[PDB]
RNA sequence: AGUAGUAACAAGAGGG
RNA sequence: UAUACCUCUGCU
């Protein structure tokens, strides 16, 4: 699952979940050996509005979400980028640094 | 994804790694219904969808 | 607002945030697969440089070799190699005549390394391309591979242990016509097991002799491979490894041009960076000083084109052969060596190519030995064509390589070229209206040009040019460029009227190190200490530099502190310490205690600074030397790990030996291949060496010297020991024929 | 703005 | 498909 | 030839 942790200004400690990573196969031996993966993340951009950015996305519709905002609760679609994609050991160590 | 990201979350007492990645993942799905029947509606040209 | 970080250079200037154009935040590049297509490329290239020269068979190899050297001048600004010989000897003469009695105490030092040098310097430095295997092998490997080959021919002088005769068992070698070597091959034996017969992958050795030719290439081979994590480059390229033959010649004629590089204002080399800073102020302090108020100063920041590729090995036998002048003609002769081999290089092409069938879905690997033979309807048409051109060069499997040089084959000679360029910009020479000094290290430099206008600036520029153009190399029209006498680069330094800082170069030194748990401690703390005198790291990001290693220490090696919520594989060992623990401050952060760093102590070692609150079990578990955790390495290869930042250098460290100085498992490949049995000798050769330092303990600290055997050296002791232990001391008269008895027993097995 | 797309109030 | 980028990964080798 | 397994390797 693709978690994130953090505090707000006001104080209280969070849970945050973006979305799934499925792992395939990762019988890596070079650093650049490739393991392959598949992102399934959530959106509320329409991905229309800019087809050219989502080339390698498969984009769903997976729910409608209410969404409270000063006085008026909106409803908006829930979408799921979904892609397949992949990554290097290599690759990996840096982005552990990234710090 | 960027930008275009978008998270449910909980309230949770738990520090900055803390507690098992799939139990806290579902602790956050169980926040949001309203799921639907998923539909594809913008395809990835060169994959079966 | 569309934000743009390119418009702080609007107000702040490019050299004081010049770390926002240095993305060393983020992956290098690095090859994927052969560089087969890299090596061709640079042999090709290096040939075209040097196309009008004079092409020659080779007696010995039958290698097709090009000579550009003393050939026609160049006619365009393109790349070229074609130096002129006097031209050369010119300017090392001139380099004589300036600094007075440097080439005699340089020769004499060096005469004095060679008598004293032995057989185990070579055991020190990066992997040597071994001969025996046709593969990069370890140093020592290598070397311990070459001396078995050539003790089981006719060759044993290196027994005596100094490394002139080893040097001299390398060029006897060259007389044998029938060279034997023992390589390894796969065997499928069938034996039953308890009911049924299950096929077995075993090893045995086969002899194998060699040609006069078939031995030679292989000691002028020098390896190929592509450089990965390159920085500040689109395209990769090819770097070279040397063979064990060339490599003890090449170690002291390196010394030589060290003794010569280490006296010369002018030479970068070898000394460290705030060095470079240092000698690169004087040159413009002494321009300026030397100067009158009506001249001008413009400083060239310097990059030289193709530099490997134009230094030529012929040049190289030249230039020692005047620096050696007057010594004795054995070290004229010994020094010579090198470049003569160089001279007579092959270079191995890689691994080769791999082809891909779409309709078949089916890949196969082809060795670089076929490109003479395959048909070319595989490749496309740029390799096609770098096959064809590289067919009149193969010679065995490998490419002739006569002219230039590759990187990684050869260092501070280069310099010593380049450095008496520089030495004919003196007022005292040229004697025009223009004048020169500066500062050089291999293919980079800075040149300061004075004169009494702009005209005598662009005429010094021309004739720095030119000259440099007459000794092969070729300055960078596209990345060289000039201004007034006040900012330039060099190495990545920039200097804005003195030194500023480039703290992204060092930005991927911030990290875990991934030595050991103590080793990783030592370095961290240190990078961010040298970071703040060196780099102007500030004070505030050196503490968040504090922070962030302990979060990246701590989540690697899982030694989270013990009071964490956290779940790893080690917190519950961790716990257990923790609420064991009476005085907590006095655990070390890879034992779940808390950070102790701030900036006034990242100079103490960890468990230094921790002892005083240390508890007294705890601490005495902690550093307990009868710990099996610990590798008991040499005194010279203690607390050394490895960086990159130059070659590959080795860092030093400050810190106790603990548990926690431990050594990861090693890669287990080898089990697959052929070469298995290499596990074995070592695991034998470990023991016998194990057992030798407990009749010689000093062994470890100083390299034992002798020509007498080692179990003959260990039975002298045994007895002695034995003597002096009864004699006068606290052993029995029983015990002592009891140890002879074994010496006795031991000396009848041989 | 009404609300925040990547951490909406929901 | 995807990674990637001047050539590779998308397991290799063996029980044949 | 396919499908199951089994063994070694993850910088060599
Ligand atoms: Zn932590």
């Amino acid at each position: 699952p693709i978690i994130t942790k953090c505090r707000d200004t006001s104080g209280q400690r969070r849970t945050n979940l973006y979305g799934f990573i499925i792992k395939g196969r990762s019988h890596l031996r070079n650093d650049t050996d490739v393991v392959n993966f598949i992102s399934l993340e959530f959106s509320l951009t329409d991905p229309r509005n800019e087809i050219h950015k989502w080339e390698k996305y498969c984009v769903l519709e997976i729910g409608d979400m209410e969404i409270r905002t000063s006085i008026s609760t909106i409803m908006k679609p829930v979408y799921l980028y979904v892609r397949t994609n992949g990554t290097s050991k290599i690759k990996m160590k840096w982005g552990m640094e990234m710090r | 994804l960027l930008m275009d990201a978008m998270k449910l979350s909980v309230l949770n007492p738990a520090h900055e790694g803390e507690g098992i990645p799939m139990k806290d993942a579902k602790a956050c799905l169980d926040t949001f219904w309203g799921w639907k029947k998923a539909t594809i509606i913008k395809k990835h040209e060169k994959g079966v969808n | 607002m569309d934000v743009n970080p390119m418009l702080i250079f609007l107000k702040v200037p490019v050299q004081n945030a010049i770390s926002t154009t240095f993305p060393y935040t983020g992956d290098p590049p690095y090859s994927h697969g052969t560089g087969t297509g890299y090596t061709m490329d640079t042999v090709i290239r290096t040939h075209d440089y040097s196309s009008r020269g004079i092409w020659k068979t080779n007696s010995e190899t039958g290698a097709q070799q090009l000579n550009p050297i003393d050939g026609p001048l160049p006619e365009d600004n393109e790349p070229s190699g074609y130096a002129q010989t006097d031209c050369v000897l010119e300017l090392i003469e001139g380099l004589d005549r300036s600094h007075p009695g440097l080439f005699e105490t340089a020769c004499q030092e060096t005469i004095d390394a060679i008598q004293q040098t032995r057989v185990d310097k070579l055991t020190q430095g990066r992997q040597t391309y071994d001969w025996t295997l046709n593969r990069n092998q370890p140093a020592a490997t290598a070397l311990a591979n070459t001396i078995e080959v050539f003790r089981k021919n006719g060759y044993k002088l290196n027994e005596s242990g100094r490394l002139i005769d080893f040097l001299k068992d390398v060029l006897l070698s060259f007389e044998n016509d029938s060279m034997e070597v023992t390589t390894h091959f796969q065997k499928k034996k069938r034996i039953r097991d308890n009911k049924k017969m299950i096929t077995q992958r075993t090893i045995g050795k086969k002899r194998v002799k060699l040609t006069k030719k078939n031995y030679l290439i292989r000691a002028l081979t020098l390896n190929t491979m592509t450089k990965d994590a390159e920085r500040g480059k689109l395209k990769r390229r090819a770097i070279a490894t040397p063979g064990m033959q060339i490599r003890g010649f090449v170690y002291f004629v390196e010394l030589l041009a060290r003794n010569i590089c280490e006296r010369l204002e002018q030479s970068g080399l070898p000394v460290g960076g705030n060095e470079k800073k240092a000698k690169l102020a004087n040159v413009i302090k002494k321009m300026m000083a030397k100067s009158t108020d009506e001249e001008l100063s413009y400083t060239i920041t310097g990059d030289n084109t193709k530099w490997n590729e134009n230094q030529n090995p012929r040049i190289f036998l030249a230039m020692v052969l005047r620096i050696t002048a007057g010594q004795p003609e054995w070290f004229r002769d010994l020094l010579a060596v090198a470049p003569i081999m160089f001279s007579n290089k092959v270079a191995r092409l890689g691994r080769g190519y791999m082809f891909e069938s779409k309709s078949m879905h089916l890949r196969t690997q082809i060795s670089a030995e076929n490109l003479s033979d395959i048909n070319l309807r595989y490749f496309n048409e740029d390799t096609k064509k770098k096959i064809e051109k590289i067919r009149h060069l193969m010679v065995e499997g490998t490419a002739s390589l006569s002219p230039g040089m590759m990187m990684g084959m050869f260092n501070m000679l280069s310099t010593v070229l380049g450095v008496s360029v520089l030495n004919l910009g003196q007022r005292e020479i040229l004697k025009r209206t223009y004048w020169w000094d500066g500062l050089q290290s291999s293919d980079d430099f800075a040149l300061i040009i004075n004169g009494h206008f702009k005209e005598d600036i662009q005429q010094g520029v021309n004739h720095f040019y030119r000259t440099c153009k007459l000794v092969g190399i070729n300055m960078s029209q596209k990345k060289s460029y000039i201004n007034k006498t006040g900012t330039f680069e060099f190495t990545s330094f920039f200097y804005r009227y003195g030194f500023v800082a480039n703290f992204s170069m060092e930005l991927p030194s911030f990290g875990v190190a991934g030595n050991n748990e103590s080793a990783d401690m030592s370095i961290g703390t240190t990078v961010i200490k040298t970071n703040m005198i060196n780099n102007d790291l500030g004070p505030a990001t050196a503490q968040m530099a504090i922070q962030l290693f302990i979060k990246d220490y701590r989540y690697t090696y899982r030694c989270h502190r013990g009071d964490t919520n956290l779940e790893t594989r080690r917190t519950k060992s961790i716990k257990r310490l923790w609420t064991e623990t009476i005085s907590k401050a006095g655990l070390l952060v890879a034992d779940g205690g808390p950070n102790p760093y701030n900036l006034r102590n990242l100079h103490i070692p960890e468990v230094c600074l921790k002892w005083s609150l240390m508890d007294p079990d705890y601490r005495g578990r902690l550093c307990n030397p009868n710990n099996p955790f610990v590798h008991h390495m040499e005194v010279e290869s203690t607390n050394l790990a490895v960086v990159m930042p130059g070659p590959a250098k080795s860092l030093e460290y400050d810190a106790v030996a603990t548990t926690h100085s431990w050594t990861p498992k090693r890669n287990r490949s080898i089990l697959n291949t052929n070469q298995r049995g290499i596990l074995e000798d070592e695991r034998i050769y470990q023991k016998c060496c194990q057992v030798f330092e407990k009749f010689f303990p000093s062994s470890t600290y100083r390299r034992p010297i002798g020509m007498a055997s080692m179990l003959d050296a260990m039975l002298s002791r045994a007895r002695i020991d034995a003597r002096i232990d009864l004699e006068s001391g606290r052993i029995s008269s029983q015990d002592f024929s009891e140890i002879t008895n074994t010496c006795k027993a031991i000396e009848a097995l041989k | 703005p009404s609300y925040s797309p990547t951490s909406p109030s929901y």
